[PDB]
């Protein structure tokens, strides 16, 4: 059983963020879907939810600016948040109460994967990928994924084939208001020049895919 | 429902159908809306064992099962403390709904009787449900709500019938004072009808006389259907239900 | 939106230790409506305990829930390295919207001291076509998180340019990897010649310095 | 139908449900309206044994079985003479209705293909029915008509797959020239879907490519669903059907 | 029998198998030979409804069902008058055989206890039968008689266990004074074992402590097996069965 | 076995029972010992799908199932390559036993016929097995081996009977040349009898004429049981089984 | 599903090794049991086996001096090895062939835990436990388990509570004909004097259990 | 009729493809060839059976291939836990012609890590009895190949030493070694400076850990 959040990753302030939760290989007839958000680095916050009997319940805050609905025909649940600020920048989750409650939180058994929504006046920018070239027994090499917006960026090596020793660091926000990230990997100082090392960088917000072959 | 016909859309607005999770939210018992936040059912439907409420939903009065379903969540199960088995007695339970129902023309509550009400033979009584049409015979699709006019039998008459073709001593009571008898070999309630209502017309008003409880088989010779006598448990019901 | 208090907000414990996280409210919980969630970084929360004490099937027996009314407790009888996560309690006080989440409790593993593997990466010749330069210092696999990285350029101490980012504690060896990135303009990167990062750590007897010469 | 979703009210107006007498006129096979007086179905549904027509009725396109039924009598059953079993082949039959159906927006005929049509892989094909949702798993109430987009596989490719993990010699043909392959481990037809249509969009028109015939299990590894190739029997169909 | 092993040929000579007509004389309950003309069983096996004796036969102690059968006719069924259902109580019955059995080394009677016998925990007790091996799990062919050592639990302790995870009020008695408790989640009697004996060794002699009666499921948490306390009905048994 | 009685302890020493793992090694098909290292059965019992040998054992001639079992392991399954379904034909298989059977008075081999043998009507034939006693009716405990004398019917006569109350064209053959017919509405083999032998007395010797294969229902009007004609596959059997 | 080897751990030469393979909560009626042995440090060797039809098959060697049987009424398999020498000192395993073969080796699905059998004229001796006292960030401490016979000895720390950093070394046979063994553990130097460190030594052959508190 | 495994031992990095071949002169009876994985102090585990069939629960990185006389076990992406001895086993007939292969020891190749060298003087309890036992510990290092020298009053020792190595760690892939110097109480009192000089690849210069018999 799966729950999937869908919606725009970047929203300008004062606008309205619109998200949908979709429920694959199951139409949950007697169940309830609630929406939860999580500011980056902060904790879980309840937005609201819809019951088994299609009844909406909204948290103390929100209420005024939030709307939750169901399209049984589409197997979809909607979330609409008007007049957004940088305070609404969070990871949006939809979860199921197997008792079909609507205003519960204590038994959210199934959860969505989460969807990052960034509220910013800033425009989307694709990253510039730079090689961190290897220079005894150990051999460290990586990729510098500089100046992109917004988050996220996905870094794989050799198209998924290299997973061990890989360390994709969390993105740090620069003075520029742009993100910069590094993905490193430790390999033997025998495999270099014999093995091809490519970091695959993917920025979905800007439809950018860069493949960068690192060499000594 | 053994014997009887399909109920008109109008009739029995208090009728509910209890559901259980699985390949679908399948019907397993009936009950009655006695308050916008309460359902009255049989304890054997939901007990004596503690049940996970995730596995239960209530469906309000509709003509056929599963076609126009809108499943309501339950927040509490209150089984009478004196209940262990149907034959022992106290086969009565209350379900508190998580949300109050918006009452209408098609969906509204049933009146409970005064304690003084006896429900003697001759009384025009009806039992309703989506249970078995005969012994080990399920209600076929499209699953219409069924109704049957059942004759009320006095407890001692009924208890005497229950002893016919039984080893049980005549001095040993089978039909207990918290129980009520109705039915014959042509008209009766059956498995899946449990919790559902036995209503009788008393001075132009429908009063729930009983709750579908037990019986030996379905519409069997000298075995009328046994219902929980609602008058017996009024004080308990009203401790929870306004 | 605060109605429930978790204590502590963060804790550090060794493997095999008994861990106790308490969740308290001023109003009493509705119908044993109190659940416990485990959130591993970059993942949706997992329901471990529901309805005060009921354990989700598949969840290890080392996790148990106890309490009633206003005071509740999550217990981890023998803490495992995988048990590193943020733990959230969530409760219901009514059926029409009075439900919250607790603050969260970051559970950190305490392990034997581990010294980092320090590496240095000069800025790519491709990046030096654009106006910026990025020197990367890597600190691989160590405990505790608390380390000091110093960027010395021509022996001068640097302040107001470097940025570091830590990986989340590994699920296996319970270590941390850190990346310190020095950022200067192309003008400033050619202005000097020797670049190094002086790493001070508990696991090192004397500070480790890793460097390079601009040209070689 | 294994995999896939519930069909919209509009879609598949040619879809029929074959009914068998009993506690209710239960669904057992599907079929397609190919003419206002004719139904195209699988021979295994109605044969090889001669069937009493008193035991059979046809139900035209409706969203859910049994809720809005209007059962139509059958006047003749015409099973292909070459039919004995599904695996042997010629699993095709015609039902002549006692009364012609009044065609509309919700109920109308499916177009049969020209003989020249091959139905190669890539073709957007759909199979529809009220049959099993998985192996030995019935379609639960309220019984919605289900649809699934199935991938067409070439006969030799399919035939090769059928030999994988089988003692049958490679030179021994399983998938015969009067047969067609479609499906995978996620998308397929199942028991109760037989006689039903496999329709493909060919230059903006829906043509019935196949008739649900057989297969080893339902959506099993290396076992695509097998259908009767409608092109193979066009001359026979048109001997009876205008 | 849930848990436990196949009984040796020697052991439990009093063990009987109750049969019902059909495509074969199928096993449905057990019982014990308490006299050469009498068999002690549970009432729910043969009641409360009156049964046709044409449909019943008794099979004396044999290792496997149906392989070496000699079916004995029953002349009378005597169900305790206070019996209606197992949970209510008085789940005890007597079958009078049409012919007296010639007792031997492999086929002989079980001793009934004195009234003074309480059967407290610790006692070494055993339950025997050809019933279900687990919940809704039949004993597979060749149908060997099975035995399991079960632990005796006090009535109030057992009653308290029966209330755990139940809505039933604590003041509302489930395990009645004419009943006895034995078993755990690994060792227990099951459907088809009914009427069979619960025997305990008391000063070097096997005494039938109980008669397999009922229970919630088979070897379920906080649900021990409930047996009819034979001491409770001694006077009734001996009204029909010669004292000796 | 539909109709007929319980076999005497002496009779049918070549009779085997095929077992399948589960709560017990349950009977599911019959077979015949044709060589001390080989058992002859129906392909539909063990095919067309490839089976794990861990899930199969052979039980030699005993009066009742499960009472005195000594389960023998199988080392190889050889299904006729032409086999897909019973009605199509080639419903024959061989099981190679991991250990050879030391033949005795109660356990020994059945003689296969010469190719020239036709098995015409009148022939005293018997079919044996532990399968269904009637349609959807299992053999009750204590599971005795059953026997029934069945009348042999000619293929064209049988094929004509198969067409009565069937839509199948008369020119379309049902009973194929690798098949043999035997039985009536009172005497027949049934499900669980498959792979078991149809033996006929030919000049004072019992020869296996057929292998229990298929039929519409069990002992149904105008539906005699269909058996695999052993003569048809002699060359194939003897490619594996020593003469 | 479990197979359990039982039997004497120490056998004097010229005598007969008798082992039993017992099969808990499962009837193995249609199955075969084979016996395998493994000399210390050497590889797997087949002894023999019994088929589904109770047929015995014995390896090239052994044939003469080995007997395998079944007690169906106890669910036991026996192995009897007569005239034993130090060449028979090995770990004895019983395994199941799910095809019930008897002479197979290629599909031994279930295995027993293994039983060490030592063939010696020597008598059983209990060990003497000595502390390996700690001596400046992470300290090492242990237990010297000296002069015991035969193998094995089981060493735990803090009664199972301390598992990380624990290293119980393989035993070494001394000139004396006895075994010596060390169990070490690394802990932070800061934790010493605050944490209690006890090694729990157990020699089942001699019914010896020693608990030693290691101190600086 | 025995079976030859090749190589007898191999060392590979994490993520590497590992190929172990099993070969015989006589052909295998009926695809009767299985692969076992034996982790130290554990019963062998059946991974592959009947040449290519994978035991349920066993990771997809394990595959079996081959026929007749030549077979191969493949570990597509070697994991640290995959350290074990792998044995093939085959059948040539049904009456006793079955053997196991000599086995192949698979070892993980990780970056060179230096040991943590520690020294332990005899305990006063052991000292009260006739013997003295000095212990040198080398903690968590790679490769296994290391040299420990015992020096007594700066004098090379021979004969009185016995070392034992731990089996490679399932998680971090390192080894630990213990060197024990056994001396008589009479000889232990005869000397004052006890040292274990450790020579490893991961050490720039040999590490010497000592104690003066006195504190
Ligand atoms: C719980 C509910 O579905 C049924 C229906 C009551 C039956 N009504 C009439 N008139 N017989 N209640 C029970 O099943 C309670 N148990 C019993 O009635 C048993 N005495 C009979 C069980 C049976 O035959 O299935
Ligand atoms: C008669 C019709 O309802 C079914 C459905 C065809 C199965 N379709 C796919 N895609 N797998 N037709 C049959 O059952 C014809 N006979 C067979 O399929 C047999 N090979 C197996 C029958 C079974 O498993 O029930
Ligand atoms: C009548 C007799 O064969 C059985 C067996 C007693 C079950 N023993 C233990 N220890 N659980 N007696 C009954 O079935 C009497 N009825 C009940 O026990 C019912 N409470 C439930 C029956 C069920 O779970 O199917
Ligand atoms: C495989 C074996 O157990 C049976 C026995 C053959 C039936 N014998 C006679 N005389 N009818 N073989 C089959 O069941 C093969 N398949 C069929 O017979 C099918 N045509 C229908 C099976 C049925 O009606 O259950
Ligand atoms: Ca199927
Ligand atoms: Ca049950
Ligand atoms: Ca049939």
């Amino acid at each position: 059983v799966q729950l999937v959040e869908s919606g725009p990753g970047l929203v300008k302030p004062s606008e309205t963020l619109s998200l949908t939760c979709t429920v694959s290989r199951f139409s949950l007839i007697g169940y309830a879907i609630t929406w939860i958000r999580q500011p980056p680095g902060k904790g879980l916050e309840w937005i609201g939810g819809i019951s088994s009997a299609a009844t909406t319940f909204y948290s103390s805050w929100a209420k005024s600016r939030v709307t939750i609905s169901v399209d049984t025909s589409k197997n979809q649940f909607s979330l609409k948040l008007s007049s957004v600020t940088a305070a609404d920048t969070a990871v949006y989750y939809c979860a199921r109460d197997p008792r079909g409650y609507g205003a519960a939180l204590d038994r959210l058994d199934l959860w969505g994967q989460g969807t990052l929504v960034t509220v910013s006046s800033a425009s989307t920018k694709g990253p510039s990928v730079f090689p961190l070239a290897p220079s005894g027994g150990t051999a460290a090499l990586g990729c510098l994924v500089k100046d992109y917006f917004p988050e996220p960026v996905t870094v794989s090596w050799n198209s998924g084939a290299l997973t061990s020793g890989v360390h994709t660091f969390p993105a740090v926000l620069q003075s520029s208001g742009l993100y910069s990230l590094s993905s490193v990997v430790t390999v033997p100082s025998s495999s270099l020049g014999t093995q091809t090392y490519i970091c695959n960088v993917n920025h979905k917000p800007s439809n950018t895919k860069v493949d960068k072959k690192v060499e000594p | 429902i053994v014997g009887g016909q399909e109920a008109p859309r109008s009739k029995w607005p208090w009728q509910v159908s209890l559901r259980v999770h699985g390949p679908y939210w399948m019907h397993f018992c009936g009950g009655s809306l006695i308050h916008p936040q309460w359902v009255l059912t049989a304890a054997h439907c939901v007990g004596p064992d503690v049940k996970d409420l995730a596995a239960l939903r209530v469906q309000l009065r509709e003509q056929h099962l599963y076609y126009q379903d809108q499943l309501l969540p339950v927040s509490r199960i209150i089984v009478h403390p004196q209940f262990y088995t149907a034959q022992i007695g106290a086969d009565i339970a209350l379900l508190e709904l998580e949300e109050p129902v918006n009452v209408s023309s098609h969906v509204h509550t049933v009146t409970l009787p005064p304690a003084s009400e006896t429900f003697p033979p001759g009384m025009p009584c009806w039992v309703t449900g989506w249970g078995d049409v005969d012994n080990d015979e399920r209600l076929p699709p499209p699953f219409p709500l069924k109704q049957v006019k059942v004759p009320i039998m006095e407890n001692h008459i009924c208890d005497a019938k229950y002893h016919l073709g039984a080893y049980t001593g005549d001095d040993v009571r089978i039909v207990r004072d918290d129980m009520l008898c109705a039915g014959n070999t042509r008209r009766d309630s059956c498995q899946g009808d449990s919790g559902g209502p036995l209503v009788c017309k008393v001075n132009g008003t429908w009063l729930q006389a009983g709750v579908v409880s037990w019986g030996e088989g379905c519409a069997q010779p000298n075995r009328p259907g046994i219902y929980t006598r609602v008058t017996y448990y009024l004080d308990w019901i009203h401790h929870y239900v306004p | 939106d605060i109605q429930m208090t978790q204590s502590p907000s963060s804790l550090s414990a060794s493997v095999g230790d008994r861990v106790t996280i308490t969740c308290q409210s001023i109003k009493s919980v509705y119908n044993n409506r109190l659940g416990w969630y485990q959130q591993k970084p970059g993942k949706a929360p997992k329901l471990l305990i529901y309805e005060t004490s009921i354990l989700t099937s598949g969840v290890p027996s080392r996790f148990s829930g106890s309490g009633s009314g206003t005071d509740f407790t999550l217990t981890i009888s023998s803490l495992q390295p995988e048990d590193f996560a943020t733990y959230y309690c969530a409760g219901g006080f009514d059926r029409s919207g009075d439900t919250t989440f607790g603050q969260g409790t970051k559970v950190e593993i305490k392990r034997t001291v581990a010294a980092p593997s320090v590496f240095i990466f000069p800025p790519s010749d491709e990046q030096l076509k654009s106006g910026t330069a990025s020197v990367v210092c890597l600190l691989n696999n160590f405990y505790p998180r608390e380390a000091k990285v110093q960027w010395k350029v021509d022996n001068a101490l640097q302040s107001g340019n470097s940025q570091e980012s830590v990986t989340e504690q590994d699920s296996k060896d319970s270590t941390y990897s850190l990346s310190s990135t020095l950022t200067l303009s192309k003008a400033d990167y050619e202005k000097h010649k020797v670049y190094a990062c002086e790493v001070t750590h508990q696991g090192l007897s004397s500070p480790v310095t890793k460097s390079f010469n601009r040209g070689e």
